[PDB]
């Protein structure tokens, strides 16, 4: 929803397949793509921790009455009968529940995903790059696949095109 | 030029719910289900699992073995977890019993119920000595041992007046101590045996039917017997009889003392059961193949891989995956995405 | 210069779980669980609760009132918590009585699951014009008074034939009207006595066992009676006596009579316990000190902090604290960062 | 995670001790730190707000059966045993689980916070200063503790330093 | 000028509850939640539904009909669903019957249960033949026939005595068979007739009580008969009698067979019930009108619309809502805001 | 949370009557109010699917036992009930958990709708106008009802007003 409102392209990349997210660059050299590894990465983390979570769930057993044997207590055990199908049925709906949030969360954090990539390429681009508020930036350089796979890698430095730059604090 | 963020494009096949954009298509899952398909039963990896009560007596069923045949007597391990196989347990020898005219077909399985199950090494009731003049300890060649032609059930003793004179009696009470640990329930096996006319004038001195009633924890039940024209002798030990024996068991918590009215025919309690803890009860078949994580009602064995499972419900102890309405799905993917192209 | 938004960083030696970062350390966290300490039990705050059922009858027990012992006929206060504390109910009184034969130590039990519970103040049977010749009613040194040195339980009668030439008799039957409300149940208390041949013969003319069957509910029970060798006496008034009784009871829903079928020795039913809505029943120890929001049955009395607890999990009523497998707690900090510096 | 993609510094200051989340300066004084004490109670009435829904669930007590005798129901009270223990276990793990969505909304919206403050430090610094992406600005003007300690107070004016600034809608 | 981003102000009358906010106010609402008004009761769309046994059969009840009464004998249609609207269900003619010395009500209500009910064809028991000397078939004026004034129970046979000389009996023994097909329980119905001195002498030749025993599935049942002195007439035919009949019954699952002990004035059981399957029971009242999605014991025929209700819970089966404790909503707008302004 | 930090106005518009968030101009023409129907509609869709989700689950009847008899089986019976009450209950506390989480996620949501809709108002304004940060923007040209509402729409041109523009990707 976010992307939609945002103007975010709504399409895919077919190309894009080291990888879930990345980089588009578009100029003379037509179209390149790139992977982001670190936000595929962090993303496929999520969802082995999530995963965990979800199966560290533990139920007791159900099992036979000791003391109810058939025909002598057949009322008892119609009862016994039914708190087992109850049990499996309330369990279930709440599994679920526990399911469809996750799966909510991992499907309403690839918007947060570009979010967090456009950051990352804001800073590598410098301050003479202009943003559009899309998700997209617009450059003084031309910037081919080989200069993708810079910005991908996080190498990218925009003083080899003799422009301006952002340098890190030293922590 | 311009630099965009984007998001990949690829076959997305896969269908998961989510709360805000209903079933939408992603690029890849994580199943988390499976359905089990049906296998043997098993032993319960971690839990010594029990099947027939007594393994080590051959030629004996569970019943048999509960009832003290002769030859089904024998050690009963302990165990924290049951396979029951028989719903109706027969017998398979010693004197013909009219089975479904009590609970009794049941007793073994009641049994199987209590982790340590352990026959009592004396009477709890000395049957010689019992109400109603002084008793022989009848036996019958329906019974043998391999060291012998004759014998009876060791929970009870076949109580027949000793004395030429013999008659009628009016109902006389046995109060049945609990003899077990403070710790154990003691499972009491007492009966009746009946016969025709002329038998029963030779044998207890009365052809006329006998009256039976016991009360412990606060049931009580009563019995009539029937005096001739006996239904046909079956699951015991082959040779024909005139006469039929009628068993029963009572449940004694440590501490309650149980009664028994009785007149002619009585099978007086002898060897008990005593029986402390819980195992942990479930419909299977026998034999035992090799370990699970699981036993299931419905698949048998199985190893416990995914945490969910579909399919049909039932009883099922163990490492168990828990059971689901839908074959459940993790997203491990993104959403599906129209590929973009330029013109 | 440069400006930056950041996160402090301090000890972090609490964890909590989250979902897609597994286990995480924090800085502070607000526990949601205690683990409570076993305390003695007391009243219920916001709700009148019941320990004897009357607690004005002093040296009387649950069951010595239940039964309508004399000196132990007193008000029963409503109430809508309950203790139990007696699982196996005493009598401390009157005429001797062979408890296990019948359920009736429970019958206090039963009681105290009723909010409200009154004895009848009418006769729900005439005893003395019952079926089977005029009775006497008779009564015991051993069931003494404040003001007499004998009686017998207000519950019941000591029907004996009144007549010389008094002999055996054929099963007779009563019915037993309700006599309730039509929102209360009626339990009524009924039974038998026995003793040695000859006492039998002096009391009803007859020296052989008796019979007697109750129908109440869709619930039938059969007793036989004992002629002598009676187990020794126990939890009565301390008079040796040659003879013992068996009590029992049958409960009635409202608009529902019950039926009796006896012979020599019955104890007719007298005063009724009329007994309706429900009282929360959990198990406990006497006395009762102070007030708590919760009662517990393993640690007793406790008052509610923290909205969960950690522990044994029991049956337990009021404002309590909702169990939980493992002590939880509420992140109230941020996650852990290592401390930065510039070289 | 975002601040992980988007670079934001993964290290904390000790020196945040007034609050959860805040400021820091970088220039010719070395390094100071501020704790912004807005921001740490928006963070601190959530999580309140969070402890009162879980404090507020109530479930049925459990008690014995009022009509079943031991002994005479043996049976009965097995059944009984077994439903208590179930509502128990069952009851626990959903409680688990309202804790666990608690606690992952803590601790997910903690790079929120930062982003809501970067936001906040961009209209007091004014249009002069120059948005790095990474949750930091560099500045025309030097700002020691002083300086910082302004911007976390909210008081903080560029007009001091000569630098052009953005008025507030009536 | 200056562009912003906002969000609207209005009306904000309806609440929330949030997790990290508490309670908010909303421009707007989706109610989750309705409360159920009550109304009549009506068959389950998509489900057959129960009302009386046998619809066919009029001026009949359900106990009459499970009886085996003349002029209440007809088809018993099958049904997945069934309204239990007489939890005490009354006869309405033939042979006066004393209902409450037994569990004999409960009858019809326990064939409601199983989807399919059928009275067998065949006697399950050759009453002239039974054991205690050649019977006749009794018949009385009180369960008269459209083309007979005389007739009984289908499902009993009033068994007395054919032979001039007829006398007192020892407690005779029965089978009864199971008649129906592996997968059909059956209910099998008994009793017994008794009246006073003299009738009693006619009839069998004995004016004592009489003794009966019924066992089947473990569960003994002891019954003795009453000589005179009965309650008045009630729920029967009209036409004073001096004696009165008790009647019981006992189930048998498939492959059970089940015993009778008797001496004189048995009804032997003749036509039996055969069972299959479940009926989804709840407590309503007649008659059905209409269709419905759901039917709820306090609210009768419902149509569901809203997902939950709020109200009284109670046993409700077919397309229900589901109860909860609170009118919950869903947020369908935006959280109050303060109109903005100007100066 | 996020605006009461970030200084986003805390009060609303009335006269925003035909949606729900959207934008606002302030200039010599006094105050201008403009919804945007997008934004709305998401936030209308995310809801109704919510509802959806809501209502899907499904959960047994309750019915009365077939073999327990009233007054011969009254002790099974009292166990019924309580298995019957506990059912409602467990479930009762489920589905409130359900809807809680719900409405908490379309309220936080609000904050991101305006985020959404600054980025949609940034590329439309061109790279002339200055983000303040506050989810305001400082434009060089006058925006009267007209200019907003044509803002709301997503027509806005930039070069009508002889400004600079940026250019959509041809996708
Ligand atoms: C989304 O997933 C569904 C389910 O797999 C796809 O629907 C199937 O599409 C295939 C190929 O066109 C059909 O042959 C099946 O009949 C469809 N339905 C099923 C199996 O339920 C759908 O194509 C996917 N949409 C995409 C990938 O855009
Ligand atoms: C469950 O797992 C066990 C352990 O892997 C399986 O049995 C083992 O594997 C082979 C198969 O016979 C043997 O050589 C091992 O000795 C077995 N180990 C033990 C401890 O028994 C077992 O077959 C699996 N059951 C399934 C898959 O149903
Ligand atoms: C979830 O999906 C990802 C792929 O989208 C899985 O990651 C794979 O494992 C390899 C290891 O060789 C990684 O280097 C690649 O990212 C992926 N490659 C292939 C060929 O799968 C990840 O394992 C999945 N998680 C699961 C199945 O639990
Ligand atoms: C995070 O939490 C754990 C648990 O409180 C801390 O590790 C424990 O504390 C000391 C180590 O400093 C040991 O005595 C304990 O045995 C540790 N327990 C475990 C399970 O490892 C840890 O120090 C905390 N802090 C950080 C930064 O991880
Ligand atoms: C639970 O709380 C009550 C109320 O505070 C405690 O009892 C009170 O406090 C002292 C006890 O020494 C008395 O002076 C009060 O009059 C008591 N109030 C009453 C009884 O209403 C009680 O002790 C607490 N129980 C615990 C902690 O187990
Ligand atoms: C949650 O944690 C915070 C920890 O910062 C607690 O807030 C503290 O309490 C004081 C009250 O005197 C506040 O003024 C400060 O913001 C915090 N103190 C310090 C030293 O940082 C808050 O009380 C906690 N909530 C609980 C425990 O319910
Ligand atoms: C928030 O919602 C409440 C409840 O709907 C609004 O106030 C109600 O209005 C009635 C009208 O008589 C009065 O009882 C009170 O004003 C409120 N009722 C209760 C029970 O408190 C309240 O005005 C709303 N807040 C707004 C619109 O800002
Ligand atoms: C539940 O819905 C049914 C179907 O709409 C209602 O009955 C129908 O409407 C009228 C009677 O009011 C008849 O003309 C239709 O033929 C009925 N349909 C069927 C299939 O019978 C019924 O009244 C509703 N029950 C309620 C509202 O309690
Ligand atoms: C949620 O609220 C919106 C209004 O904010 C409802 O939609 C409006 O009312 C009707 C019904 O669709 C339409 O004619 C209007 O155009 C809608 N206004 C819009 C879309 O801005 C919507 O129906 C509500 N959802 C419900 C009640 O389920
Ligand atoms: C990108 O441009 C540089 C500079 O001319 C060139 O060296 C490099 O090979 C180009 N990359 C590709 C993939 O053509
Ligand atoms: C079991 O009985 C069979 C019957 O023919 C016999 O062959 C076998 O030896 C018996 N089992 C023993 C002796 O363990
Ligand atoms: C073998 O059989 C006899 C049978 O009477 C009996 O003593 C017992 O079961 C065995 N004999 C012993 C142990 O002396
Ligand atoms: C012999 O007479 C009868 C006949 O059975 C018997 O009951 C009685 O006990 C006998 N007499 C003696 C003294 O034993
Ligand atoms: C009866 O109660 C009094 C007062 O508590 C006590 O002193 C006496 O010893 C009791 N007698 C009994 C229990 O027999
Ligand atoms: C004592 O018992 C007598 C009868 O035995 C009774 O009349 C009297 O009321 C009793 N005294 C009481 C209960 O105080
Ligand atoms: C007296 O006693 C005997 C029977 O026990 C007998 O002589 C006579 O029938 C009796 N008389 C009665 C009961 O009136
Ligand atoms: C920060 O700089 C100002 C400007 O010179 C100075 O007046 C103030 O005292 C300084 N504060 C610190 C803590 O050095
Ligand atoms: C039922 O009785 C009424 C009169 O009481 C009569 O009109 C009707 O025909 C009877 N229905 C029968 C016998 O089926
Ligand atoms: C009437 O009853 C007789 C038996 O008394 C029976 O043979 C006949 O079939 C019955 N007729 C009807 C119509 O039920
Ligand atoms: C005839 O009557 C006598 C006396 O009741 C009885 O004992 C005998 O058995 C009868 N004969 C028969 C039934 O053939
Ligand atoms: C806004 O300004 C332009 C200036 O030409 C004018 O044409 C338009 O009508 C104005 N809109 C309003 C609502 O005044």
């Amino acid at each position: 929803f976010f992307g939609a409102i945002a103007g975010f392209l709504e399409g895919g990349w077919e190309g894009m397949i080291a990888g879930w997210h990345g980089y588009t660059s578009h100029g003379a050299h037509g179209v390149a793509v790139a992977a982001d590894l670190k936000s595929t990465q962090e993303a496929i983390n999520k969802i082995t921790k999530n995963l965990n979570s979800l199966s560290e769930l533990e139920v007791k057993n159900l099992q036979r009455l000791s003391g109810a044997m058939d025909e002598l207590h057949n009322e008892i055990l119609e009862l016994d009968e039914k708190v087992d199908d109850l049990r499996a049925d309330t369990i279930s709906s709440q599994i679920e529940l526990a399911v469809l949030l996750s799966n909510e969360g991992i499907i309403n954090s690839e918007d947060e995903h570009l979010l967090a990539l456009e950051r990352k390429l804001k800073k590598m681009l410098g301050p003479s790059a202009v943003d559009i508020g899309n998700g997209c930036f617009e450059t003084k350089h031309k910037c081919n696949q080989t200069c993708l796979d810079r910005i991908a890698a996080g190498t990218f430095n925009a003083g080899e095109f003799s422009l301006p730059t952002f340098d890190s604090l030293n922590i | 030029d311009r630099i965009c963020t984007g998001i990949t494009s690829s076959n997305s096949p896969h269908v998961v719910k989510t709360a805000t954009q209903g079933e939408v298509n992603v690029t890849g899952v994580i199943p988390l289900t499976t359905t089990p398909t049906k296998s043997h039963f098993a032993n319960l990896k971690g839990t010594k699992t029990r099947g027939k009560l007594c393994p080590t007596c051959l030629n004996c069923t569970d019943l048999d073995v509960a009832l003290g045949r002769p030859m089904c007597v024998g050690v009963t391990p302990s165990a924290k977890a049951s396979i029951l196989h028989e719903v109706r347990p027969v017998t398979s020898g010693c004197f013909p019993i009219m089975h479904d005219r009590t609970k009794i077909r049941q007793l073994p399985n009641l049994l199987r119920g209590y982790e340590k199950i352990r026959l009592s090494t004396q009477n709890v009731i000395n049957a010689e000595k019992a109400p109603g003049g002084p008793y022989r300890l009848g036996t019958s060649g329906s019974c043998p041992n391999a060291t012998s032609r004759s014998g009876f059930f060791a929970t009870m003793a076949w109580a027949v007046p000793k004395d030429n004179n013999k008659t009628a009696t009016n109902p006389l009470t046995v109060e049945v101590p609990h003899i077990c640990t403070k710790e154990e329930d003691q499972i009491t096996v007492w009966g009746f045996h009946s016969d025709d006319k002329t038998q029963m004038k030779n044998l207890y001195g009365d052809s006329n039917p006998q009256k039976f009633t016991s009360s412990a924890n606060g049931v009580t039940t009563h019995y009539v017997s029937q005096i001739g024209g006996f239904p046909d002798q079956t699951e015991d030990g082959g040779l024909p009889q005139s006469g039929r024996i009628v068993v029963d068991y009572m449940v004694q918590k440590p501490g309650k003392t149980g009664t028994i009215v009785y007149q002619r025919g009585i099978l007086l309690p002898q060897k008990v059961w005593c029986a402390s803890g819980r195992s942990k009860v479930i419909k299977g078949s026998l034999p035992l193949i090799g370990e699970a994580d699981c036993l299931h009602e419905k698949y048998g064995g199985l190893n416990k891989s995914k945490p969910y499972y579909t399919g049909e419900h039932a009883k099922a102890i163990g490492n168990c995956p828990i059971w689901v309405k839908t074959p459940l799905k993790l997203a491990n993917g993104t959403k599906y995405r129209p590929p973009a192209k330029l013109l």
